[PDB]
């Protein structure tokens, strides 16, 4: 489900790494990834996001952000 | 239950089946399968047809 790469399309789609929890379960990441340190680095950055919200996925529905 | 294709496992849908055997009382119902064989022709054999 997940966009790794800006699409084989020439596709109009925002390029900025982020990471989302959509709900029921269903996380995706979206970033247009290129062969760099950099985007190596960022890439554990944005599975630290995920990481951290597959976590707290057995709380209400309300609790579910970060504690602060 | 909304159930989508794209739902995490989890909160897909699973459908399940649940066997309840009760007993009671009979002289006899249903058993296992019993094994079998060539038989032969001319020559002492034990057999169980």
């Amino acid at each position: 489900n997940s966009m790794l790469t800006d699409p084989g399309n020439v596709q109009k789609a925002v390029c900025h790494p982020t990471a989302w929890d959509l709900g029921k379960g269903d996380f995706r990441i979206l970033m247009c990834t290129k062969v760099t340190m950099d985007d190596f680095l960022t890439a554990h950055h944005e599975m630290g996001h995920i990481q951290y919200d597959m976590a707290y996925a057995a709380q209400p529905f309300l609790l579910r952000n970060g504690a602060n | 239950y909304g159930f989508q294709p794209t739902n995490g496992v989890g909160y897909q849908p699973y459908r399940v089946v649940v066997l309840s055997f009760e007993l009671l009382h009979a002289p006899a119902t249903v058993c296992g399968p019993k094994k079998s064989t060539n038989l032969v022709k001319n020559k002492c054999v034990n057999f169980n047809f």
